[PDB]
């Protein structure tokens, strides 16, 4: 309830409380260290490793920054402290073992979602990569993508893709379909695009951009498949694996 | 209309009271309070008394009247299902208490990370109002839920992946987060649901 | 289908009692009374101080108008099919119809199915 | 050379009408 | 005098449908308000079509006719047409007579149709402001801390740039900023005359500020009070006010207010800018303890109105003066909104004196109903100085008590420049005497001796420039 | 074309799946049951087919305007494109807006030569979404149930 | 004067 107050701010402005919560983080970082060392004296396992790393990173980060006056990351670890809520209280720790022990069978399914994604990303960069960079770029004058706002890959007067009308002209440029993050250009963007794509969250849109760029005859086969072999088929296995496990428990 | 509604409630409320009151003597006081439904009935009649003595804020009155929708289902229309569903509902909700707890812990953890990680980095200088923004924990929770629901979760990815930095190299290690939330959260969510089904409906239906 | 239908009825009969008359508003944010909202105002396209636009003021009820049980009824279908003036609250209301809906749409159905397994 | 007239600091002024004293 | 008498006798009524009001709207080609169709006969002196039968009314596009306020203001401002005309027959050479009401509507005579987007507002014009309050010594405090970054920063920059347009050359201004450290935004470091040039520097410097750091109201206010106690430089020796442009906070800074103004000679006006959820409690406290007001600016639409409403607070001591505050003041030369050339405008504020005979109202009577105005074209003045009896090298010229020429052969009906134009009537034509012609040392003492209202003759040799700007003669 | 003969290489990677018993068996099993789902598959294709001919005949000539949702990439003018639009709706991709685009008042296409876009739309799309969801839950349940031995075994 | 450029 201390990490849920500090309002995170523009630039560096701070209210009295924030600094005053950085103050009590200097109490939470003298209690957690005396606890740590007093318990070390006893023994010197697993869950306790979370305690150790949280403390290490902690005191560290602070003292480091102590004189420094960019924690962010260095202080974005303390959000792992609420894991000790699970660790200490044994009421939901058993629920966590049940959850973990139910996912063990469906690791073959996590080794296959990955294979489908990889095969698709690789196939994809091979056919559609680098073709999404044009866009109706003007009004026979001099400026930027005019196409209303939505710019959508356009295709020169020879590629059967979208053809641009009016006094617009297709020409290279346009970083991308959508800030460049929804393109098969490069491999990583490709794997990610395929992934966002199989989750059935805008699969039609990627398809339309691709349809615009390379013509409509063969882009679609690749997506219909990705979806049918990627979501419906893959979706069933998890249910099948999970349900079978429940029944064992029910039994 | 307003006249009529008031006039009706005034008498309709007296009605339920006398009835419940007489039903008290015939039945065994103890067993009467025993049946969950009867008990809830008593509770909400008390609600009417409370609202009346109050009239002796509009929002509060409306809330109390929302409470009085008990009788609405008192008739237990189609109890064949109504009863089972409500009974099951109590059983079901009770059954997955701890799983729901874990889900909430996970959500809170992520929301805090969200505000730490992307909080403050969403000023893209556009009057555009972003419903999803890790500005504060309340909104943080909202953003996380939208991502979990996938309403505009891919869009929220862009915010971070275009915030910390452009669509470049170190500016994408922000995405490795919006996924860990869409697989893990959704995984836990599905686990929690199924339980409802396979582990109750059946026990109940059999 | 009928279970969900009746629920959406009762849930929204709750809405009417709680949100009636709290969505009506005017184009000019400055104005806060229906009477005040009469005439024309100025809007700067994309916050362009140099882009004045003389729009006309009007008092309009927002979407999901719980003006009567009915509209709430259809909106409830709409969720299946302002920003924080009072929205945050409505938000949670538009999350429960869900929970409850599914909760039993599944319950009655998947459990209904098993006989298929028998 | 500035104006020779100056009108401020009157004791009889209401002093009680701000923009937040009411709301 | 006929505006205070008629307004006092006015009875506030809220029903207008059964008894309509009749008037001519300036910008036109409605139940509760009848409209007049004038004849619009063409007439000289003016350069347009005018009607001498009634007075026109201009209502801003944002304000709405029909409001109980506007409609109420349209009856008690109807006996003005009788005195508007009575002025005309006595002096047929009378130019525009205007009553700029505090509601926002201006009623001027003779009636003439209004001249793309009509942004005219009678409460922002230079002739209105100079008659609505005494000169001021405003210092603008801008919060450039971290939390104001984003939309609220572009609202602050516009707000500061929009209130600097409410200052004439008789007022002295300076803009500071605090971000846990207080400094000026420009090369000034003290109060400046706030003329056309100095305001441009402040506007340019304000547009280049960046929001980053920690807010600190004590250091910001110590700088604000220190700059108001210079007395080494030229100042107005008048209304000392402070404008604080922030969003919200939790600091009251009561020690600073207890150290610098115990007797409260400095008004503090606080503006809460932008849409946020920070505490506005302390912001309202500084506006009430110090003799100020609290304003809120949540969007671009509210920037314009909220930046001229600080003048009705400054007019409170002027109202209580009585008949001693009714002196006609003349503005600098400027271009008329209704195109008539270069004109100067007389001014006279009108007070709310309802219940004056009963002697106990003192509720809204501390505010002014509006500001009167009559225009004098520079052509009328030039007709009083015959020239052809002189040689073509001699001429008359008169200047303000600021150095600005009221009439000069060099003063042209064109706005003055302030810099190089770039592409990606509102301002007075303030040309100094030393810039109208060549500058000599003897002509500086001549200029100073004319500001002091002295009378003397001097003969000497000087450098004159030909009509075309190519030669120099002695 | 040349490209097709190129993709080939990548495929080989699949052979790396013909390895671990754990992955081999699961797929083989469900694949060995993706034939005993006939009646809940012919039924689905039947649905698509019928709704499509119907659709192509009523909501067909609605003119195409890129600014709207019945654009050249999601029209209703060739059996194939209509089946693609129906697959979108089934995949739950903003089916709503497609529906609104099919209400009366839309102008008839130039080749068609606003008397277009019958109101049946609501019934169509909503009926479709519903029927589709069902038939699909039937599919999943069918498959798993049929294969409920592997899905639960004391190895 | 003729406008510049920016
Ligand atoms: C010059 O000063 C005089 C007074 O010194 C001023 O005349 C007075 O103005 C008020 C309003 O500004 C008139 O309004 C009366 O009283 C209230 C106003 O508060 C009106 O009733 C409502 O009041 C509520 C809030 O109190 C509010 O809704 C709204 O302000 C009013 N309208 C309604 C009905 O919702 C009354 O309607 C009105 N009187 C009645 C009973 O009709 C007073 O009449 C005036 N007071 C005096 C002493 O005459 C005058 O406006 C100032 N000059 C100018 C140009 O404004
Ligand atoms: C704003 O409110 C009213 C709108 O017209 C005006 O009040 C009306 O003025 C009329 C013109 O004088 C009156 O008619 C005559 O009034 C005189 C003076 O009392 C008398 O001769 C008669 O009453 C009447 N003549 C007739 C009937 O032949 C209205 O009686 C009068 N009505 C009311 C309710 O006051 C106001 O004058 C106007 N404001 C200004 C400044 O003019
Ligand atoms: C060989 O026969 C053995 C048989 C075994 C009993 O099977 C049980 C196992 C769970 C199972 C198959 C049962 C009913 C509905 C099935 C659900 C339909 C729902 O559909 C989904 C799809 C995805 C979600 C969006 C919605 O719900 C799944 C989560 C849910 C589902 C697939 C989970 C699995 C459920 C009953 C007993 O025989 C008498
Ligand atoms: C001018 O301003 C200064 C400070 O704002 C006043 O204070 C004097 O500063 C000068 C230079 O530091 C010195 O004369 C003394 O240190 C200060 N006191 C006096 C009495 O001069 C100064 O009074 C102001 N006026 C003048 C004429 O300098
Ligand atoms: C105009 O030009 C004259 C001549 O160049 C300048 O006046 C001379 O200035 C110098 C330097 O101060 C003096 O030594 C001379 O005595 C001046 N000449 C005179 C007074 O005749 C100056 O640049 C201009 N003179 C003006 C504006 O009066
Ligand atoms: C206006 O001034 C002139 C100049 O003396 C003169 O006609 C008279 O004083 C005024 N005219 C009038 C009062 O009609
Ligand atoms: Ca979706
Ligand atoms: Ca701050």
């Amino acid at each position: 309830v201390a990490l849920a107050i500090y309002i995170p701010f523009p630039e560096d402005d701070s209210n009295a409380t924030n600094s005053n919560l950085e103050r009590v983080e200097y109490l939470f970082l003298i209690i957690f260290t005396v606890e740590a060392f007093l318990k070390v004296i006893a023994y010197g396992n697993g869950w306790n490793l979370l305690d150790f790393i949280i403390v290490v990173v902690g005191l560290f980060s602070a003292i480091l920054e102590q004189a420094t006056k960019d924690v962010k990351a260095l202080r974005a670890f303390r959000v792992l402290r609420p894991l000790r809520l699970v660790s200490g209280v044994p009421s939901l720790q058993v629920v966590l073992n049940s959850i973990i022990k139910a996912m063990v069978p469906l690791l073959h399914i996590a080794l296959l979602v990955l294979f489908v994604i990889i095969i698709y990303a690789i196939i994809g960069l091979e056919l559609f990569m680098g073709k999404m960079h044009k866009t109706c770029y003007n009004q026979e004058g001099i400026a930027d993508v005019p196409a209303e706002d939505d710019p959508s890959p356009c295709a020169l007067e020879t590629g059967h893709g979208r053809q641009c009308q009016n006094g617009t002209v297709c020409k290279p440029g346009w970083d991308g379909p959508k800030h460049g993050i929804t393109n098969f250009d490069n491999f990583a963007f490709a794997m990610l695009t395929v992934f966002q794509c199989i989750t059935m969250e805008g699969w039609t849109d990627v398809l339309y951009w691709v349809n615009d760029a390379v013509g409509r005859d063969w882009p679609w086969i690749y997506f219909v498949t990705l979806i049918i072999i990627g979501s419906f088929f893959v979706l069933n296995l998890v249910l099948g694996v999970l349900s079978g496990e429940f029944s064992k428990e029910r039994e | 209309l307003t006249e009529v509604q008031d006039t009706a409630n005034k008498a309709l409320l007296a009605l339920f009271t006398a009835e419940m009151l007489l039903k008290m003597y015939s039945l065994g006081l103890q067993a009467y309070f025993v049946s969950l439904f009867n008990r809830f009935d008593c509770f909400v009649v008390c609600g009417g008394i409370l609202e009346t003595i109050l009239v002796e804020s509009p929002l509060g009155i409306s809330v109390l009247r929302c409470v009085r929708l008990l009788r609405i289902f008192k008739i237990t229309r189609y109890w064949n299902s109504l009863s089972n569903l409500v009974a099951s509902l109590l059983n079901s909700v009770r059954s997955i208490a701890s799983l729901l707890l874990l889900l909430f812990l996970f959500i809170i953890i992520f929301s805090l990370l969200g505000m730490q990680l992307f909080g403050g980095k969403f000023n893209f200088d556009e009057m555009q109002t972003r419903r999803s923004t890790f500005d504060n924990f309340p909104q943080s929770l909202l953003t996380v839920f939208q991502i979990l629901t996938g309403e505009d979760w891919n869009s929220v990815m862009y915010d971070g992946i275009m915030a910390y930095g452009g669509p470049s190299f170190p500016g994408m290690l922000v995405c490795i987060y919006f996924i860990i939330l869409f697989i893990c959260g959704n995984y836990i969510l599905l686990n929690v649901f199924l339980a409802i089904a396979v582990d109750n409906l059946a026990d109940a239906e059999s | 289908v009928i279970v969900t239908t009746l629920l959406q009825f009762m849930f929204a009969c709750i809405g009417v009692q709680l949100f009636k008359g709290k969505l009506y508003t005017c184009s000019d944010s400055s104005k806060q009374t229906e009477a005040e909202c009469k005439g024309n105002y100025i809007t700067y396209k994309d916050g362009e101080v140099d882009h004045p636009i003389i729009q006309p003021r009007s008092w309009e009820n927002s979407k999901f108008d719980f003006d009567n049980v009915l509209a709430a009824m259809m909106a409830l279908f709409t969720v299946s099919t302002p920003i924080y003036n009072y929205r945050v609250e409505i938000s949670i209301f538009f999350i429960i119809y869900i929970i409850i809906i599914a909760f039993f749409m599944m319950n009655i159905f998947v459990g209904f199915v098993i006989v298929t397994f028998q | 050379k500035g104006p020779d007239v100056c009108f401020d600091n009157n004791v009889l002024e209401d002093y009680t009408d701000c923009g937040g004293v009411s709301g | 005098l006929e505006a205070e008498k008629v307004q006092a006798a006015h009875q506030w009524r809220e029903d207008f449908a059964s008894n309509e009001v009749v008037y001519y709207n300036a910008k036109d080609d409605e139940p509760g308000s009848q409209r007049i169709k004038p004849v619009f006969i063409e007439d000289a002196n003016f350069g347009r079509q005018i009607s001498y039968q009634h007075a026109a009314v201009h209502i801003p596009t944002d304000i709405y006719e029909g409001s109980t306020i506007v409609l109420n203001e349209l009856n008690w401002t109807s006996a003005l047409d009788e005195v508007f005309k009575k002025n005309r027959e006595e002096d047929p050479s009378l130019l525009w007579q205007v009553f700029g009401s505090a509601t926002g509507l201006a009623r001027y005579y003779p009636a003439s149709p209004w001249v793309k987007i009509d942004l005219y507002d009678v409460r922002r014009r230079p002739w209105y402001i100079q008659g609505a309050a005494s000169p001021k010594d405003m210092l603008i405090l801008v919060d450039v801390s971290g939390s104001v970054s984003g939309l609220t920063l572009k609202l602050i920059r516009t707000s500061v740039s929009e209130m600097l347009e409410t200052l004439s050359d008789d007022d002295f201004v300076n803009v500071a900023s605090f971000n846990s450290n207080a400094q000026d935004v420009s090369c000034f470091q003290h109060l400046v005359q706030a003329n056309v040039r100095n305001k441009k520097v402040l506007k340019d410097a304000v547009n280049n500020i960046t929001a980053k750091g920690i807010t600190d109201y004590k250091k910001g206010f110590s700088f604000a009070f220190e700059q108001l106690l210079n007395y080494n430089v030229s100042r107005a020796n008048c209304n000392k006010i402070i404008m604080l442009f922030t969003d919200g906070g939790e600091e009251r800074a009561q020690e600073i207010f207890n150290k610098y103004n115990k007797d409260k000679k400095v008004r503090v006006f606080t503006f809460s800018v932008g849409q946020h959820n920070y505490d506005r409690g302390p912001i309202q406290w500084m506006a009430c303890e110090n003799k100020g007001y609290y304003y809120e600016i949540p969007s671009i639409g509210a920037i314009r109105i909220n930046t001229q409403e600080y003048l009705d607070v400054l007019g409170r001591p002027m109202v209580l003066a009585g008949d001693k505050a009714k002196q006609v003041q003349w503005t600098n030369v400027y271009l008329d909104a209704l195109e008539l050339g270069l004109v100067i405008t007389g001014t006279l504020p009108v007070f709310n004196i309802t219940g004056q005979f009963e002697n106990k109202t003192n509720l809204k009577n501390q505010l002014i109903l509006g500001v009167m105005g009559v225009d004098v074209s520079l052509e009328d003045i030039k007709r009083l100085t015959p020239r052809f009896t002189l040689c073509p090298n001699g001429y008359y010229f008169a200047i303000d008590p600021n150095g600005y020429v009221l009439l000069h052969p060099n003063l042209q009906p064109k706005p003055i420049g302030v810099g190089i134009p770039t592409i990606n009537s509102q301002e007075p034509v303030t040309l100094d005497f030393l810039d109208a012609e060549l500058e000599n040392d003897i002509k500086v003492e001549i200029r100073n001796k004319m500001i002091d209202g002295e009378s003397g003759e001097k003969t000497f040799r000087t450098l004159v420039k030909s009509q075309d700007e190519r030669y120099i003669d002695k | 074309s040349i490209t097709f003969f190129r993709l080939f290489r990548v495929m080989r990677l699949v052979k790396l799946l013909s390895r671990g018993e754990g992955i081999r068996t699961l797929l083989w099993t469900f694949i060995k049951s993706f034939q005993a789902l006939p009646y809940v598959a012919l039924l689905i294709v039947m649905l698509f087919f019928i709704y499509a001919v119907i659709g192509m005949q009523v909501f067909g000539k609605i003119a195409l305007n890129d600014t709207t949702e019945i654009n050249r990439n999601n029209n209703f003018q060739t059996f194939p494109q209509a089946v693609l639009l129906l697959f979108r709706c089934a995949t739950g991709e903003a089916w709503q807006d497609i529906m609104l685009a099919c209400m009366p008042g839309k102008k008839c296409a130039p080749e068609s030569e606003t008397p277009c876009g019958s109101s049946f739309a609501v019934f169509y799309f909503i009926s479709f979404y519903m029927l589709c969801a069902f038939l699909i839950i039937n599919l999943f349940v069918a498959v798993i149930m049929d294969n409920f031995d592997y899905l639960t075994r004391d190895w | 004067c003729e406008p510049g450029a920016a």
